[PDB]
């Protein structure tokens, strides 16, 4: 259904990584080991698929226009809210793993830090209010955003791999080849660019 | 039983004539330092001494107990020494028959000997050097024990002897070798070899395994991977069917047993054939008035994994059963590498050679190229019939990457796996040397 | 109008937030204190709330685990066994633990964060940690650069240490001029080429070092020690001077100074082996144990050798102690090579780097460098020519022990 | 210390609320003028009054331009808050909105809002010329248009092209002047009173009555634009408003 | 001033450092904006380094995520609303990424490694400077961008396009996502071969 | 100057090196070999890539301008006048000689300028790091220089192989240390730069003023149907595509040239017929799919797989681009993935992406980011069994 052509938009014609620049710091620090950038990506999937749906009841509870009372709008409130929401989320999630779940912890719990307030969840909140997304739109756009952004960090991650074997010029080591690397990235992602899925 | 689909069998010219004859009298003998894995000498002797057909020459400082014994009694002549003073060989100068003596037993009681007295035996007589731990390919250490000992009786090398000729004049001691090896070993021992008959032993614990196929089959790393996988906690050990003939003989008479048939062959060689010699036998005599003219290379072991027999090298390794002589190929071709190779060997078909079937190449040194970075064209693939990519452990040894390389199955491998993906890498690559220096960091490591 | 809707959505929302995160970190962070059981001694046994770091838990109790780095997890000296507890090895750690020591347990205290209950296996030395307060006796200039330092036990009896060991000073903020220090008249005069006692230290903090004992096991109720003072590099005026070393030279007779126990891994091999101790400036002070102790303690007959890179003839000290064992005992011989020597100094020996004299001298002719124990001590440099040299002779990394200061 | 942590947040967090709501319900009324002034500007450009700054686009704005709320089910005025109507969130809701079926929606627009804004520019106190907000989809990104139709309603006075996301130099040439220029003078209807604007690939004839040169190598954005016209000058589109036009 | 300028090239928040990429990819296409950008990442630091500063001791650890996210999200969004009222164009090109100036690693970076453990002003001095060379990767990024791209400066024609009877053919590269990686990967190359202190090993 | 020379004395002449350990003898095949063989079989797509590129612009010269106004064309560009002087005629009755000739003129100094520039950046980068010259450019350059319309600007070109050469390969290390195709990575930078001189309708024919689609093009626009040819007005059948008689780059309109290329170095092993065994497979598969599926809007969707191969250069690019070793996965079973992972992908961009009518050189570029990754399953895989020791 409509759903399913969200979901292939969200990952392929709309990667939050490469198409906009989100979340960059985290997939250029963390993508040195395939198996790292996988622990990152499906952290990410499970904060945005947790961020953008709360997010979504929040804007259409409170922060709409014209919502709890007529003629006032709290949209202003609208940075405070995500950007709180989201780091209450992160944290909570956090911490219910280290008490219930010792082994996604470590898989999983030792990411969340690192996913406090990033780009990539506040741009694929921000996003969804610039849009008109349902509670239902919002949710598989929440897990097909991260999807999208665990597919382009641990592509990412396994060419840093078979780079292994690469004699990048002292000076473009480290960083300065990981952009480069990126930007190549970003060219072969643009295939997907005049698609309306 | 086993058969091997991928691997190369090189059809280089001069094989040997599966007869055994007398080879040239040595009066050079020598223990190459090198030669074993991860060994500094502690000499023994100094030159001038007089040894016996046993006495230890030297000992290992990084494997306590283990005892290299001199092949043969006579003069220490020499003691060739090299950068960082590595010890490049002992030489001894044969004159005398004095030898020392062991415990001996009757074939009968062989197999329920106990294991420690085995041990002590063949450490005290120097045999012990003979086993080689695959892990790391290093001799035993002498408290240790493994549950699989890999007797290679099989020889797929190029220009290698036929074991066959060779154990059927040593029947009994093959069979007494493999009883001891019985007791020896904590589990089974394994006799890997071809089709043809070979004496067998009553003991269950020996087991005969049929490997099938192209060279590679003939590897010890090859027969462990298929049989007994090996890894950091799963030690096997590896010794050819000639030592085992020695352990045979060290049990029977009480007495070491040095003579070795070796395949003297080459593209080079007037005559090749199989040649009695003895160990560490000084190539440069034994290659005498044998090969000829022009500017060769003397090689101790087979073409694909061996020696180089020139100066404090030029003697016959303790691991290696074969001698190779083969024309120095320093000869520059005007467009050599756009020329159609009717008389070119490739394991890709971009040369006219492989159209007909049934060549001989007269193979040189040269290394058909220079050396540049690797472009996998599916060659290491067609060559290596391990259940691994070949192409991604070999980025790994390239890189350095001892850590990947290790999950990958670099620990199965020896420098001898390799030699087939060294043989066919359009880049020009030594992959037994990066796989040894993977392996070194591993144990260092570790 | 809209703005108190704002503001009290704005306060509600945080508290919301807060609330949250409050109400589930009483539900979700245990606060049990995590008790850590030290060498498996009940009494040993520490309980402590969670978070910080294992070094400042253990530093509450008896135990005293050796830190330079601190917080840092750079040194390595502060290693410790955790049979459980403490989660994989960080990769930080795994720098300066091996891959063996790393599946023994081995893990550096500071370094690891505690979190849950742990195991520990830690040695005596931690375990036991021998603090006194030893009293100066005498401060005397061995050299231009080096002193002798001689301190008293407190509590009597003398420091339980192995030969080459080593004692952690600690010393609380303090200034000490230079001009304060005391020279003999023959060692000022080279002072007074360049006139060093300008400086002036500032300790503005407490510090913590370590230094190797001067004194073999046998000696009781004085622990010789030779120390080095520190000052700032001649190509580099603009540095601080010497804060813990210039603070030990300023003490004299009478002062007192906290070593904090022994600690060190420097020791001899048990063997038959010859040794070949080489020394250079506070060097000096592990050798001349080694040397006692190899001679009266044990009363080895296995041979000894000695040399020691000197600039000058006034940079030697203790040469007739050196002479003495050299004739008393055959089994040990030693030698010194000049770098420079004086002019007035007539030295007729031996002249230039021990890297290129030693060689040409014993381990050219010798039978078995590498069947030799080398004990190498002395300022980076030499370390770096000499260890090169052993290497090009073929010595193994695990035959040469060496303790840089 | 729980006592300190809740009042350490809550005097943070009224300071800062307290600020934050002043600067947005303060600044609120300006922020609204300056997304206003955007397209009065825009609506001046295509009605051909010269204007710069501020004061004089807002002045000029009101003097000359008279918004107008249409309803394209009839084409007739309605009345309204025109200088305060959105029609892209009309188009988003059902209750000011219609679906178009897929045989209707030459255009690729999902949605076409019930009643839209027109801009009537009066000379003096008469209309002059008349301009319509027209968008459709093109090759990347929708494309909004204003056209300026003469009272006679064929002419077309001219056309801006305010927003739209194409690739510059093939489908970014709408933007450029000459183009925008080149639709002076064509003529939207025929004399059957049918859409007769046409997107010639290749140029159009020189002194084509409905010719427009398409955009070279952009035959993708130019046939967007040719739909774009096909379609708002069709029945459900600005249709029956202009034939209205015509006859007054 | 060292400890100014010591974030440009020594210790650049984008060189040395990958904080503050996100704006970079983007924002840059156009010098306006990424002036403006960069004026607001420094006004944001800045302020953001004073306050958490001024209130570090009182600070609970517990919410102290929160407490710095709140005072840099309330900031942001009265440079928001100054971007609307004034620059409203301008803050249409910026787009989202005005707000996501709270999430933006410089802000939180030095927020937390400088300002919880430093005297209000000299934290508000290196939040300055860390913006001071952000700018300066935004600023050049954005000058071969837009002069390439557009044959532009400010929106000053600089290169006459062929498209206005010029002469010069713009780059449609420069406008897209890849530019501004190799420009960045470059500028890394061409910072580390005049500073080798920083190569990696 | 040692390394450029170093090249040129081991170009003429084979090194003289020998075996300095482990394998004494090694295998006849070199990289200098394997370079050219690639480098010749691309000769044939080459040779009748000219003929086409002269064939196709002369009858757009003739159908366009006659008379006193052909003559006026031809003097005024430096192709046509160049042709004339050296024997060709550009009326209709030209030859194949003439033909092929114009085609040289408009290749040649693409291949010359792509050569010269992509050179000067390989030995720089070698010189200043001082390593020796690779032989791997020679085919980079070649590829390049035929993926190209035949009216490219030549500065475009350089600036398109330079980008090729240093940003996608030499600073990564060079030949054999990249990830990414450089011929491709050119490409798809004037793609992308200047897609105004490298798409639409007046770039595929050398003809002056005239404007041509191509098949894939017209496919789009009404179907098979609106396959037609405005040169001679003669529909373009499956055969005329086949054999490349079709406007288009030079070197991709024939795909029985290129097939016969392709078909001697995968006979000889250098390039994966697994990995062209892949791109059918995904290339059928899914152009099958969307023809079940049907579209009464979209004319690609009815596009038979037989149609797809012939068609754009999905040949060349299945050939000579996807069979790079380097940059395509190193194992048999990535191999296939990876193989297939382009044939869907090309078919996904033809069809669904109204943008750009070929995607064979992004499916490509896309595909060699995911190359590590399906090396990183298959390698997971294998160490799952061998910490199993096998099963045994
Ligand atoms: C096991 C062990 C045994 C040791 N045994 C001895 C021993 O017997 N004798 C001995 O002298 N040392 C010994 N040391 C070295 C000891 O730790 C000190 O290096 C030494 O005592 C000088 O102390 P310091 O802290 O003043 O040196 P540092 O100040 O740390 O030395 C740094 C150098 O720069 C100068 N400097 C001072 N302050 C600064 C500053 N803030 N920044 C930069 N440079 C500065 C110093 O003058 C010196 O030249 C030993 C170390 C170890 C680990
Ligand atoms: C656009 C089409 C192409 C993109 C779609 C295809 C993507 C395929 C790659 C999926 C990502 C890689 O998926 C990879 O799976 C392997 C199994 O082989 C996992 O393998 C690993 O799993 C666990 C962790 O989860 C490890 O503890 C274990 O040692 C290892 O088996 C890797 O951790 C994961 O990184
Ligand atoms: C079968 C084969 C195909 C190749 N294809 C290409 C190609 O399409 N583009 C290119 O630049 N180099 C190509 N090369 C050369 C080289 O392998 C390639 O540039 C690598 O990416 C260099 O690391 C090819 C080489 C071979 C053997
Ligand atoms: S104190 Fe230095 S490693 Fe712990
Ligand atoms: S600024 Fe670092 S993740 Fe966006
Ligand atoms: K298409
Ligand atoms: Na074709």
């Amino acid at each position: 259904e409509h759903y399913i052509s969200l979901l292939v938009k969200s990952i392929f014609i709309e990667n939050m990584a490469l198409s906009f620049f989100l979340g960059m710091c985290t997939f250029l620090a963390v993508s040195k080991k395939v198996k790292t950038s996988f622990g990152l990506g499906i952290a990410v999937i499970v904060v945005l698929t947790i961020s953008v749906p709360v997010n979504n009841l929040v804007y259409n509870l409170v922060l709409k226009p014209d919502a709890l009372v007529e003629g006032v709008d709290l949209s202003f409130l609208n940075f405070i809210t995500f950007i709180g929401v989201i780091a209450a989320l992160v944290q909570i999630l956090e911490m219910i793993l280290d008490r219930f779940f010792p082994p996604l912890y470590n898989a999983l719990g030792i990411f969340l830090p690192l996913i406090t307030v990033n780009c990539a969840i506040f741009g694929g909140v921000s996003f969804m209010v610039q849009r008109d997304y349902s509670f239902a739109e919002s949710v598989v756009y929440g897990f097909g955003s991260g999807v999208g952004w665990m597919l382009a960090i641990v592509a990412l991650a396994g060419i840093r791999e078979k780079m292994k074997y690469s004699d990048v010029p002292p000076g473009l080591r480290g960083l300065g080849i990981t952009f480069i690397t990126a930007g190549l990235m970003a060219l072969g992602f643009m295939s997907f660019s005049g698609v309306q899925l | 039983m086993i058969t091997i689909k991928k691997g190369l069998d090189l059809p280089i010219a001069g094989t040997p004539s599966q007869v055994i004859s007398d080879g040239k009298a040595i009066k050079k003998v020598a223990l190459l330092g090198e030669e074993y894995v991860g060994m500094r000498p502690t000499m023994h002797v100094r030159v001038g001494d007089e040894v016996k057909k046993a006495q230890i020459l030297f000992e290992d400082k990084k494997n306590p107990g283990v005892k290299f014994t001199s092949p043969v009694s006579g003069k220490v002549v020499e003691i060739n020494r090299g950068a960082k003073r590595v010890l490049q060989s002992v030489v001894i100068e044969v004159a005398g028959d004095d030898q020392v003596t062991f415990d001996k037993f009757e074939a009968n009681q062989l197999a329920s000997l106990n294991r420690d007295a085995i041990k002590t035996q063949l450490v005290e007589s120097g045999l012990w050097t003979a086993f080689r731990t695959r892990p790391f390919s290093k001799v035993p250490a002498i408290d240790s024990t493994s549950e699989a000992i890999f007797v290679t009786a099989m020889d797929t090398n190029p220009l290698a002897a036929e074991p066959t000729v060779v154990i059927n004049e040593q029947s009994e001691a093959f069979v007494a070798g493999l009883d001891v090896l019985s007791a020896l070993t904590t589990g089974k021992v394994y006799v890997c070899k071809k089709g043809t008959s070979l004496p067998r032993s009553q003991q269950p614990n020996v087991e005969e395994h049929v490997f099938d196929g192209p060279h590679p089959a003939g590897l010890a790393g090859t027969h462990m991977h298929f049989l007994y996988p090996v890894s950091a906690d799963h030690v096997a050990w590896s010794i050819n069917y000639q030592d085992v003939i020695a352990v045979g003989q060290l049990f029977l008479t009480g007495e070491l047993y040095t003579q070795r048939v070796v395949s003297l062959a080459g593209p080079v060689v007037n005559k090749p054939r199989l040649v009695r010699t003895v160990m560490g036998a000084s190539l440069e005599q034994l290659v005498d008035s044998e090969i000829m003219p022009g500017e060769v290379r003397i090689i101790s072991g087979s073409v694909l994994s061996g020696t180089k027999a020139t100066g404090p090298h030029a003697y016959l390794g303790r691991y290696h059963l074969q001698v190779s002589v083969l024309r120095e190929g320093r000869d520059k071709e005007l467009f050599g590498w756009a020329m159609p190779g009717k008389n070119k060997f490739s394991v890709t078909r971009s040369f006219l050679g492989h159209l007909f079937k049934g060549q001989v190449y007269n193979m040189t040194t040269t290394t058909n190229g220079s050396d540049r970075s690797m472009v996998p064209i599916g060659n290491y693939e067609k060559v290596m019939p391990l259940d691994m990519e070949p192409t991604l452990l070999l980025r790994d040894l390239c890189a350095g990457d001892s850590d990947s390389a290790v999950r990958l199955g670099a620990l199965e491998l020896d420098e001898e796996d390799l030699a087939l993906c060294t043989f066919v890498c359009p880049g020009k690559y030594e992959y037994g040397q990066l796989l040894r220096e993977c392996l070194d960091k591993i144990e260092k490591e570790g | 109008s809209t703005i108190i809707f704002g503001v009290v959505m704005f306060t509600l929302i945080i508290l919301a937030l807060v609330l949250v995160i409050l109400f589930a970190k009483s539900k979700l962070v245990p606060t049990g204190d995590i008790t850590i059981s030290i060498n498996g001694d009940p009494e040993k046994a520490i309980v402590t709330q969670p978070g910080g770091k294992l070094l400042t838990a253990l530093a509450g109790a008896g135990v005293f685990v050796s830190s330079a780095c601190g917080g840092g997890g750079s040194c390595g000296q502060c290693r410790v066994k955790i049979k459980s507890g403490g989660g994989d090895i960080l990769p930080t750690e795994l720098d300066h633990i091996s891959k063996g020591e790393a599946r023994e347990g081995e893990r550096l205290a500071c370094q690891v964060a505690v979190k849950a209950d742990m195991d520990l296996e830690l040695p005596e030395e931690i375990f036991g940690v021998k603090k006194w307060e030893c009293t100066v006796i005498s401060n005397d200039n061995k050299a231009t650069f080096i002193k002798e330092l001689k301190l008293a036990i407190p509590d009597g009896e003398s420091v339980p240490f192995r030969a080459g060991g080593y004692i952690q000073i600690e010393a609380p903020a303090h200034h000490v001029k230079y001009a304060d220090f005391d020279v003999p008249e023959k060692y000022r005069g080279d002072w007074d080429k360049f006139n060093l006692f300008r400086y002036e230290s500032k300790v503005d903090e407490p510090i913590i070092r370590a230094y190797s004992m001067a004194n073999y096991p046998e000696e009781f109720g004085i622990i010789m020690l030779n120390v080095r003072i520190a000052t700032p590099p001649p190509n580099n005026p603009n540095v601080p001077p010497g804060q813990m070393s210039s603070y030990i030279w300023s003490l004299k007779a009478g002062d007192k100074c906290t070593i904090s126990g022994p600690f060190g891994e420097f020791f001899a091999k048990d063997t038959d082996a010859e040794m070949v101790f080489i020394g250079g400036g506070a060097g000096m002070a592990p050798m001349r144990s080694h040397i006692f102790d190899q001679l009266k303690r044990l009363k080895s007959k296995r041979k000894m050798s000695y040399w020691y890179g000197a600039r000058s003839k006034r940079e030697m000290f203790y040469v007739e102690d050196f002479d003495g064992l050299a004739a008393e005992n055959d089994n040990f011989v030693w030698h010194c090579a000049l770098s420079d020597p004086q002019p007035e100094d007539n030295w007729t020996g031996y002249t230039g780097f021990i890297h290129n004299v030693l060689y040409e001298n014993y381990l050219k002719d010798h039978e078995a460098p590498e069947d030799c124990e080398y004990y190498m001590c002395g300022p980076p440099m030499m370390n770096a020519a000499v260890i090169n040299m052993l290497k090009n002779l073929g010595v193994e990394e695990e035959n040469i022990l060496l303790d840089d200061f | 210390s729980i006592k300190k942590t809740l009042f350490v947040v809550i005097a943070l967090s009224l300071v800062c609320s307290i600020i934050v709501s002043a600067a947005a319900v303060g600044l609120r009324d300006k922020q609204k003028e300056n997304a206003a002034l955007d397209k009065q500007s825009k609506i001046l450009q295509v009605a051909g009054i010269e204007a710069k700054g501020s004061k004089q686009i807002v002045e000029l704005f009101n003097k000359s331009i008279e918004p107008r709320l249409v309803d394209f089910n009839t084409g007739d005025f309605v009345e309204g808050d025109a200088a305060n109507y959105d029609q892209r969130k009309a188009a988003k809701e059902a209750s000011e909105s219609i679906k178009l079926t897929a045989e209707q929606d030459k255009a690729k627009i999902q949605r076409r809002a019930n009643v839209g804004v027109v801009y009537l520019v009066k000379d003096g106190d008469k209309t002059s010329k008349v301009i319509l907000p027209v968008h459709g989809n093109g090759l990347w990104s929708m494309m909004y248009a204003f056209v300026a139709v003469e009272t006679d309603g064929n002419t077309v006075s001219g056309l801006t092209y305010y927003e739209q996301g194409e690739t510059p130099g093939l489908g970014g040439e709408v933007e450029n002047p000459a183009w925008r220029a080149q639709w002076v003078g064509k003529k939207l209807f025929d004399e059957n009173h049918k859409p007769a604007i046409k997107i010639v690939k290749g140029g159009a004839p020189q002194g084509s009555e409905h010719g427009v040169d398409g955009l070279s190598g952009a035959t993708l954005t130019s046939n967007g634009v040719q739909n774009t016209f096909d379609f708002w000058l069709g029945d459900m589109g600005f249709g029956p408003f202009l034939t209205k036009v015509r006859d007054g | 001033k060292k400890s100014v300028l010591a974030p440009v090239l020594d210790n650049n928040p984008i060189a040395l450092q990958v904080l503050g990429v996100c704006s970079a990819l983007a924002v840059t296409t156009k010098l306006e904006t990424a002036f403006v950008m960069t004026l607001a990442v420094m006004f944001v630091t800045a302020l953001s380094n004073f306050f958490v500063s001024l209130i570090r001791n009182h600070i609970p650890n517990s919410v102290r995520i929160i407490v710095q996210m709140a005072i840099i999200a309330s900031l942001v969004i009265v440079v928001d609303q100054i971007l609307k009222a004034y620059l409203y164009d301008i803050s249409k090109q910026l787009s989202v990424f005005v707000g996501l100036i709270i999430t933006n690693c410089i802000v939180m970076g030095r927020a937390e490694a400088f300002a919880m453990k430093s005297e209000p002003i000299p934290s508000f001095i290196d939040g300055i400077g860390n913006g001071l060379g952000y700018g300066f990767v935004l600023m050049t990024v954005g000058f071969f961008r837009e002069l390439l791209g557009s044959g532009k400066l400010f929106g000053l024609e600089v290169l006459p396009l062929i498209s206005n009877g010029g002469w010069y053919q713009p780059n449609g590269l420069m406008l897209l996502a890849p530019s501004a990686f190799f420009l960045i990967g470059f500028m890394i190359w061409a910072i580390r071969t005049f500073k080798p202190e920083q190569v990696e090993a | 100057w040692f390394a450029l020379y170093e090249a040129a004395a081991t170009l003429f002449y084979t090194p003289g090196l020998v075996t300095k350990r482990s394998s004494h003898v090694r295998d006849s095949v070199d990289l200098k070999r394997i370079m050219i063989m690639v480098w010749l079989a691309v000769f044939p797509a080459m040779f009748w890539g000219m003929y086409n590129a002269g064939g196709q612009a002369i009858a757009a010269l003739n159908h366009l301008y006659s008379g006193d106004q052909l003559a006026a064309i031809v003097a005024g560009n430096w192709h046509y006048w160049l042709t004339e002087m050296l024997g060709g005629t550009m009326s209709s009755d030209a030859g194949w000689g003439s033909k092929m000739l114009l085609g040289a003129t408009y290749f040649l100094p693409i291949y010359a300028t792509v050569f010269i520039v992509g050179g000067f950046w390989e030995v720089l980068f070698c010189m200043v790091r001082k390593h020796e010259v690779n032989e791997g450019f020679f085919v980079t350059s070649i590829l390049f220089a035929l993926i190209v319309p035949p009216t490219l600007p030549l500065w475009q070109a350089a600036l398109g192989i330079t980008f090729g050469v240093v940003v996608a390969k030499e600073v990564f290390g060079g030949t054999g240390r990249n990830f990414l195709n450089p011929a491709l990575a050119g490409r798809a930078f004037l793609f992308f730069a200047y897609p105004a001189q490298i798409s639409g309708d007046l770039v595929w024919t050398a003809a002056d003023g005239y404007s041509g689609a191509t098949a894939l093009s017209q496919w789009a626009q009404g179907g098979a149907g609106a396959l037609i040819n405005n040169a001679t007005g003669q529909t373009i059948t499956w055969m005329d595509a086949f054999i490349g008689n079709i406007p288009g780059s030079i070197g991709e309109v024939s795909t029985l040239a290129l097939m016969i290329g392709a078909a001697f170095i995968v006979y000889m092993g250098i390039a994966s017929w697994r990995i062209i065994g892949g791109v059918m497979i995904g290339m059928i598969l899914l152009s099958t799919l969307f023809n079940v599926i049907g579209s009464d809007t979209n004319a690609m969707f009815n596009m038979p797989w037989h149609w797809h191969l012939v068609l754009g250069g999905f040949a060349f690019g299945m050939f000579f681009m996807a069979t790079d070793p380097v940059s395509a996965s190193f194992t048999n079973s990535g191999k296939w993935a990876y193989g297939i992972l382009i044939g869907v992908m090309c078919v996904l961009i033809r069809v669904v992406n109204p943008a750009y009518p070929e995607g064979m050189m992004l499916a490509i570029l896309f595909a060699n980011l995911f190359a590590p990754l399906f090396d990183h399953v298959v390698v997971e895989r294998n160490i799952k069994r061998r910490l199993a020791r096998y099963g045994k």
